[PDB]
């Protein structure tokens, strides 16, 4: 029994708090309707959770055929309109001599 | 080079030794366009009505 | 205000001393002062061409319709263009320290860093750092100290066991902006 | 003072000039307009110290001890885990048509889709939030009895994970076994016949 | 690109009697415009079989993509998003595409912005 | 401007290639494990001395009866700490400074102390007879193979004569027959035994550790070139290797008084008494916030009042102090004398902190005297190997990689695994930070083992069994190359004659005894 | 890169665990005495 | 990983396994027959990069050491996946870092303590 | 993926003989010098990806390349700071140094007695 | 300190290169030979 | 129209005269500065931005004249800068880099680049890369010559400029134009 552990209890006070640490340090997060600044709901708290982790692992196609460019050397346009769209693709060929 | 058995006394390389490649390698020129270059797009209009 | 700018991102915000004077002299009240002037300061690139190009934009004559976007464009350009204004224009940097390796050797990534008189007061009259034996160095996997030895007494372990090494860990850059600001708070503190 | 001790807790230089700044002024007023007697800025220094102290100690007890414990926390993995577990649960809230638009469960479901996926680093606050809010959703995941006492914060979030608990004794001083193991054995030697 | 002149260079010392084949599969950014390749409506009239029949191919069709105008001339009455509106487009797109041009007379020619429907 | 012809001189391979042609495959310089059946492809090389028997100096040159054996005992047990090291987390980090290799070190030697040597990975190289741990211990002394007992009794006690040579008495009233893992700090403990020092070759230590390393005069002659220098010239040659020798003596007199900068009063200083080792509290002011210190026996009341929560306040001159949460040193006083004839009293912990007036690399240089420089106890076999793993360490030899399937993956194997997540939301899966685990079980054969490849690995941290991608687990690499790298370069015996060496045909390895 | 690698003829690249050429295909042909035991 | 493993492999122009001290005198044993005593090396002599006049170790036969630079391979120890320890110039940055959870929470110094303290 | 399983290039060299021992130890003799000629170029990158791991700025067309679109996921023009831009590209580089660790690693468990291609 | 003083003129003249390494042929000027063959040239008697 | 060659040959035009003049008019303008200073009274002018420029120009110029100064700037110069109190800019380590590459001392100088990335990252220009690469054309290895211009084409930024180039293609050149010794040069 000496290795069990209490778990801890966590208040909106302290949650909110942090919340608002975290909109203080990313803005543009508040701004571009990431999360917002309230805790009303029961579930918002994993709410803002989920929409953190999905703008930080979540890659755009413009940025990802960018960044697939620089250190990997992927050739190819990369259009930067709203109205294009990058399509990573396989090209084979056979070469003889 | 220094190996005075080579294929008098029976030794033949199994492996094709550095140099060797190097000189076989120095010796044919590079086709251009192996290279494998393409920043623009695809030439929709024209490129496949080119001159006869 | 660009000076301004980076005077204040130096210390990471009060005024740091990288603002106080410039690069850049006071101009004459005079048309000939101003030519002078843009003359001697921004003089590597010729300065009258391009506020000659500057003048249209996409048909647009921006001089006889919008002053305030034409002084701004040919302003803008300028400072591209020339290699001098770049020179002048740049943000303080933290001054690297250069290192020695230990005098009892654990890792080949720990260094003893060379401590500028600015940093320590105190301290025996040292000499300058490369004439002391120190070097520029680093790394990923760099870490700098200050490096000393226990004291032994006299018992078995100060005879027979080797030297016990203490190491107090230092950072690898010293801040000149950082610590003026500081000490010039001190003094407004103080006072 | 209340309100400087919760109000600024994350940028403590800025906490600070503004602590000084309401005790100058409480002593710019306590200066003039009062009297015989010194004992209001001793308990405006007093109030200084019982602030800070107020403060440090709040993060102390609800932010730093909570969070100290990495093995607790599953060097951070358990806290992924849960995370994923909470989502699992509660997916007509998170994500569903009346919940959410369908450009974040694409997004969502888009991240998902890779043959890896490679949990995101994060900033330091982040992962304050991010622990405490998967902590706070472990309470409700598991069991009704680790709710209040487990070892771990993932523990028993998921129902058949495979164990090794194998040894019950092995933890226990050499000593008291074998006096034990002796006296037994003496014992089941000098008693019976099978 | 390094790698793959060393390995097309082996061909040089390749052993006696002996040739070889090179397939490479890389990969490589394509780019979908809805501006050359727009998505549409089905036509108000359909394409039936007939469309279809042998040498139809050389015949009753062109090869994609088609080509859309461009460039587009000012009519009288005109007015910026009366354009605008005629061009299926927003009217600061219009006016940014034409961004030379402050105002827009009749019987000029103008740019129309690709995202127009 | 040497560099303009670049000279790819004779890569080593060839070297060896030709070396080991001209010898018609070089039989002398073969290990006897190459003519046995199915040599591993560590026995197919030469006779190369490794970096293992670096810290031994029991066997001097030529090992006496049983030294080969005792020792590859030894390098077993290090075998074993670097497994229980890898094993809960403590191991060498490239950046570490000293006080955190020191912290490490500790709680590793504490760990090797209450684990049981495994003999089951003790192996057998060619020649080398078997021996128990027992035989190995009543013909060299126990002291040499500690039981736990005679462990504790030399780490908590103090006198020099004891060594211990036989058994100790147990709880249980037997004689204590365990072998725990070798454990630095014990070694330590025995370095500074004479008995010891003598039994081990270092004899030489108790004349020579105070006193100074010879000269060494740079452009120094033989008679034979001086009998050709004029008397003029002579008496220069003489000029130069006085004021060397002069230079150098005075340089250790000057080293070994052991002076530090005392910033304080702008002076260097030195130690002229030592008090006894005090345990020692701080205790901070309540109003200004100031730090000051205590010696705990003589307020040893006060502050165990406190510690029981009767009263939480020490009152000092009528200043009152909060005891700090921890802040429980052990210190010694010291009295330092000032170039100015003066005296204080300063800690032992501050006047350590100060800087040295001098700072010469040969410090250490007693404790092997005319062989180079250490930074370490070079008698301890355990701290060698260790410093010798910091070392590659740091210089990124040794580190954790990747694993491949050749790398000797095996039950019991410590390995840092990335951990699987799991979420019905995933389509594949989901990989997390890497964590401390050990393998289970792993198969090689493909067909037990189909693509992608699993390891059946246990976590550490909640004890927790599952199948994981070999492609994200990390092992422990000893060196570059492989194939296996998990595993230590093993040196083996020199032997004086090699051409007369001998395999029994029928039972090469010795398998009938 | 450079045309031939530096792993070739670098010695500090060097690698211990390579066998020379001749002892392998010797120790290869190696057909040992298969009365081990009496008896088979 | 050889014990003086510059010493010996890099810094020694034999590996060690060619012996340089050794006289090329006429031997009497029967296969040495073909063995002439030879004249002693050229004295002040301009050799070939890759020879020498076969005085000494430090001057071989035949030079295997190359006179270029010499760089030990780059580590296959993960650089990203490690976490050392906190230095000061990491610490004093703590607060715009960005870590892994792994980062933060990291058995042997974790970050967010540190941040938080 | 991970480990064996994925690339971003892959090349397949077809040998072709009259005689199949040929092919077989052409294949052998190919497979030696690619496996050299791979060790050198992935090593390189490498050092280059750790490098670009250690530090670095971000291109303002990079930056660009991130905000453009109308509105990105959460329904609105969002703003990739550099910070997060910065963050992606880490990300990425990571993975690569996994990949490169994995074939540099694989280049060397081939020894003499061990070989197996 | 004070402009163009000793101790700044000294700094002004970088490292002192010894003589002991300094390689110095027939005529006392530095040798054209490489680096290897003087250091053979001048390696001590026996 | 080698960009070495520049600065070594330029090294021959009266060198050490134009050297000392520098050195003179240098401490002309700190005795100039300290005037227009005269709250930051201990630290002025050293402390100010002005102060930094005129090092700048000092080094860039001891980097045209002989041997001993460019061998002078990461030594002594840098040194009594830190002592001094002035604080650097992005081109005063570009300009020591660039003297300890002339020197032809490469650990040293990517010691700076390797600083520069981690602390500094976001400052950092070409310049610095095309220090390095002229550097290693010097001591001639063309293998970490090539490895430079690969990573100075991965990251795009900062863009690569024409210099930069004439650069690592010179070192292909020279390179490719080495001989061997005798044992490879049979064939």
């Amino acid at each position: 029994n000496m290795n069990v552990v209490q778990r801890p209890c966590i208040e909106d006070g302290l949650l909110s708090l942090v919340l608002e640490a975290v909109t203080k340090r990313h803005p543009n997060w508040v701004k571009a309707g990431v999360i917002q600044t309230t805790l009303k709901d029961p579930f918002d708290a994993l709410r803002w959770m989920m929409h953190i982790f999905i703008r930080l692992s979540y890659v755009p196609h413009a940025g990802a055929a960018t960044i697939a460019r620089l250190s990997r050397r992927r050739i190819g346009p990369i259009g930067l309109e709203p109205h294009q769209f990058n399509v990573p693709a396989e090209l084979g060929f056979v070469e003889q001599y | 080079s220094h190996r005075r058995d080579y294929i008098r006394m029976g030794y033949i390389p199994r492996y094709t030794p550095w140099e060797w490649i190097a000189i076989q390698e120095a010796d044919q020129p590079l086709i251009a366009e192996q290279i494998r270059q393409d920043n623009i797009g695809t030439s929709y209009f024209f490129s496949l009505n080119r001159y006869w | 205000q660009t000076l301004q700018n980076n005077a204040v991102e130096a210390v990471g915000a009060g005024s740091a001393p990288w603002s106080i004077l410039g690069p850049l002299t006071a101009i004459g009240p005079t048309a000939e002062d101003t030519m002078v002037w843009l003359q001697q300061h921004y003089g590597d690139v010729d300065v009258m061409s391009i506020m000659r190009w500057a003048r249209f934009r996409k048909g647009k004559d921006l001089m006889a319709k919008d002053r305030p976007q034409y002084l701004a464009r040919a302003a803008a350009w300028i400072e591209l263009l020339s290699k001098r204004n770049r020179e002048m224009e740049e943000v303080p940097l933290t001054y690297m320290r250069k290192s020695k390796p230990l005098v009892l050797d654990t890792n080949s990534n720990v260094r003893v860093a060379w401590q500028t008189p600015l940093m320590r007061s105190g301290g025996p009259p040292r000499l300058l750092a490369r004439e002391e034996g120190y070097v520029f160095h680093h790394s990923n996997s760099s870490r700098f100290v200050e490096e000393t030895y226990r004291h032994p007494g006299e018992s078995l372990q100060s005879r027979y066991l080797a030297l016990q090494p203490l190491h107090t860990e230092v950072s690898a850059k010293e801040d000149f902006q950082r610590l003026y600001y500081q000490a010039q708070k001190h003094h407004k503190q103080q006072e | 003072a209340e309100a400087a001790v919760t109000k600024f807790l994350f940028q403590r230089g800025s906490f600070e000039s503004m602590l000084h700044r309401i005790i100058t002024d409480a002593l710019e007023k306590m200066s003039t307009l009062a009297l015989g007697g010194q004992e209001g800025n001793l308990a405006l220094e007093a109030l200084k110290r019982q602030t800070l102290f107020k403060r440090n100690d709040y993060i102390q007890k609800r932010l730093i001890d909570v969070v100290s414990n990495s093995a607790y926390l599953g060097y951070g993995d358990s806290v992924w885990q849960v995370f994923f577990a909470a989502v699992e649960a509660n997916e007509e809230n998170l994500l569903s048509d009346r919940a959410t638009t369908d450009a974040i469960r694409a997004a969502w479901e888009g991240v998902m889709r890779e043959d890896v996926v490679r949990l995101p680093d994060v900033t330091g606050v982040v992962a304050l939030y991010l622990t405490l809010v998967c902590i706070r959703e472990s309470g409700r995941l598991v069991p009704e009895e680790l709710k209040e006492l487990s070892s771990g914060l993932e523990d028993g979030v998921r129902p058949g994970v495979r164990k090794l608990q194998q040894y019950p004794l092995i933890f226990l001083h050499p000593t008291v076994k074998r006096r034990f193991v002796v006296k037994a054995v003496a014992e089941i030697l000098h008693n019976s016949s099978s | 690109t390094e790698f793959e002149k060393r390995m097309y260079d082996i061909r040089h010392w390749l052993h006696r009697q002996t040739s070889c084949e090179f397939h490479t599969i890389y990969r490589r950014n394509v780019i979908h415009d809805s501006a050359v390749f727009p998505t549409e409506h089905d036509p108000a009239t359909p394409t039936t079989h007939e469309h279809h029949r042998m040498f139809s191919f050389a015949l009753d069709w062109q090869s994609a993509p088609v080509n859309r105008l461009s460039t587009d001339t000012v009519h009288e009455g005109e007015s910026w998003d009366a354009v605008a509106q005629r061009l299926g487009c927003s009217v600061g797109e219009l006016k940014d595409a034409n961004a030379e041009r402050e105002t827009i007379e009749a019987g000029v020619v103008i740019n129309v912005p690709v995202t127009a429907t | 401007t040497e560099r303009n012809t670049i000279h790819y001189g004779v890569p080593i391979q060839q070297i060896v290639d030709e070396f080991v042609f001209r010898h018609r495959n070089a039989r002398g310089e073969r290990p006897l494990d190459y003519f046995k059946p199915f040599p591993n492809f560590r026995a197919l090389r030469l006779n190369r001395m490794y970096r293992d028997v670096e810290g031994f100096s029991l066997m001097k040159q030529r090992p006496e009866f049983l030294e080969w054996e005792l020792f590859t005992r030894y390098r077993q047990h290090h075998q074993q700490r670097r497994r229980l090291a890898l094993l809960h987390g403590l191991e060498p980090v490239a950046n570490e400074t000293a006080q955190e290799r020191d912290t490490r070190r500790h709680r590793l030697d504490e760990i090797c102390e209450r684990t049981p040597f495994d003999e089951r990975e003790m192996r057998v190289n060619d020649d080398e007879m078997r021996v128990s741990v027992e035989t190995l211990r009543s013909w060299f002394g126990v002291y040499m193979l500690p039981s736990p007992t005679v462990v504790n009794a030399v780490l908590g006690g103090s006198a020099s004569v004891n060594l211990h040579l036989y058994h100790l008495a147990d709880e249980m009233g037997t004689a204590d027959t365990r072998e725990h893992v070798l454990s630095s700090r014990y070694l330590n403990r025995l370095l500074l035994l004479e008995s010891y020092q003598n039994r081990v070759g270092r004899g030489f230590m108790n004349h020579v550790v105070g006193r100074a390393p010879e000269p060494v005069v740079p452009h120094e002659q033989p008679q034979e070139v001086l009998r050709h220098f004029s008397a003029e010239e002579r008496a220069m040659y003489e000029q130069h290797v006085k004021e060397q020798t002069s230079r150098q003596l005075g340089e250790w007199e000057r080293a070994m008084k052991r002076r530090r900068w005392l910033t304080d009063h702008q002076q260097y200083g030195h130690v002229v008494s030592h008090g006894l080792e005090t345990s020692v509290v701080d205790l901070s002011h309540t109003e200004t916030g100031a730090v000051l210190t205590v010696s705990t026996k003589a307020y040893e009341q006060e502050i165990e009042a406190v510690r029981m929560k009767t009263n939480a306040t020490i009152k000092v001159d009528g200043m009152v102090y909060n005891l700090l949460p921890n802040s429980e040193r052990r210190v010694v006083p010291l009295t330092v004398q000032l170039d100015s004839g003066e005296k204080i009293d300063m800690t032992s912990e501050d006047f350590d902190r100060c800087e040295l007036e001098a700072f010469p690399r040969n410090l250490n240089h007693a404790l092997n005297y005319g062989i180079a420089n250490y930074a370490y106890n070079r008698g301890n076999y355990v701290e060698t190997q260790d410093s010798i793993w910091e070392e590659q360490t740091a210089s990124g030899q040794e580190g954790w990689s990747p694993a491949t399937h050749a790398d000797g993956l095996r039950e019991g194997l410590p390995v840092r695994a990335r951990r699987p997540i799991f979420s019905s939301s995933a389509e594949q899966r989901i990989a997390g930070g890497p964590q401390r685990a050990v393998i289970i079980q792993y198969h090689h054969q493909p067909f037990f083992n189909p693509e992608p490849r699993l390891v059946k690995v246990a976590f550490q941290c909640d004890g927790t069994i599952m199948e994981v991608p070999i492609s994200d687990v990390m092992i422990w690499q000893r060196r570059y190359h492989g194939p296996e790298r998990t595993v230590g370069d093993e040196s083996r015996r020199y032997n004086p004659a090699a051409m007369r060496r001998y395999v029994d045909v029928t039972d090469p390895f010795n398998e009938k005894t | 890169s450079a045309n031939i690698p530096r792993s070739v003829w670098d010695p500090a690249q060097h690698n211990p665990n390579w066998s020379d050429s001749y002892g392998h295909d010797i120790t290869n042909r190696r057909a040992w005495p298969a009365r081990k035991w009496t008896v088979g | 990983q050889l014990q003086a493993q510059d010493r010996i492999i890099c810094g020694t122009h034999g590996a060690g396994i060619v012996a340089h001290q050794t006289a090329v005198n006429s031997s009497d044993n029967p296969m040495l027959s073909s063995v002439t005593t030879a004249a002693p090396a050229a004295d002040l002599s301009r050799t070939k990069p890759h020879e020498g006049t076969g005085t000494s170790e430090r001057d071989p036969y035949i030079r295997t050491l190359h006179n270029q630079r010499s760089a030990a391979p780059e580590s296959s120890v993960s650089q990203s996946h490690t976490v050392n320890a906190p230095t000061v110039d990491e610490c004093e940055m703590l607060a715009e870092r960005w870590g892994t959870m792994n980062y933060w929470h990291n058995d042997t110094f974790p970050r967010l303590v540190v941040f938080l303290k | 993926e991970d480990g064996i399983r994925g690339s971003e290039v892959t090349y397949k060299i077809v040998l072709e003989g009259f005689w199949d021992h040929h092919v077989m130890k052409l294949a052998e003799d190919v497979c030696m010098f690619l496996k050299d000629v791979g060790r050198q170029i992935v090593e390189e990158k490498l050092v280059a990806v750790r490098r670009l791991l250690q530090g670095g700025a971000v291109d303002p067309e990079l930056l660009a390349a991130f905000n453009c679109a109308r509105a990105g996921p959460f329904g609105g023009l969002d703003e990739y700071d550099k910070e997060e831009v910065a963050n992606f590209l880490r990300s990425d580089l990571r993975r690569l140094e996994e990949q490169c660790l994995s074939v540099i690693n694989r280049c060397n468990v081939p020894v003499p007695g061990a070989t197996n291609i | 300190d004070t402009q163009n003083d000793k101790k700044q003129l000294a700094r002004r003249l970088g490292r002192y290169m010894l003589f002991a390494n300094r390689s110095l042929d027939d005529t006392g000027f530095p040798t054209d030979a490489r680096a290897d063959d003087y250091t053979r040239w001048m390696a001590p008697p026996s | 129209c080698d960009p070495a060659l520049t600065y070594k040959l330029l090294g021959d035009e009266n060198g050490e005269e134009r050297a000392q003049e520098a050195y003179r008019w240098f401490d002309l303008a700190l005795t100039s500065l300290a005037v227009d200073c005269g709250h930051f009274v201990p630290y002025l002018p050293q402390g100010t931005a002005a102060a930094s420029h005129i090092t700048n120009a000092l080094m860039r110029t001891l980097l045209t004249c002989g041997y001993t100064h460019v061998a002078a700037i990461p030594d002594s110069v840098y040194d009594r800068m830190g002592s001094m109190g002035i604080s650097p800019t992005i081109s005063t380590y570009e300009l020591v880099m660039l003297a300890l590459s002339l020197q032809g001392n490469m650990v040293e100088a990517e010691s700076i680049l390797s600083f520069l990335r981690s602390h500094h990252s976001e400052h950092i220009t070409v310049e610095s890369f095309n220090a390095l690469l002229l550097g290693h054309r010097e001591a001639r290895q063309f293998d970490c010559c090539d490895a430079i211009w690969q990573e100075l084409v991965d990251r795009r930024w900062p863009r690569a400029s024409p210099l930069t180039a004439e650069l690592y293609l010179r070192s292909i050149m020279d390179h490719a134009n080495t001989p061997t010794s005798e044992p490879l040069q049979s064939f």
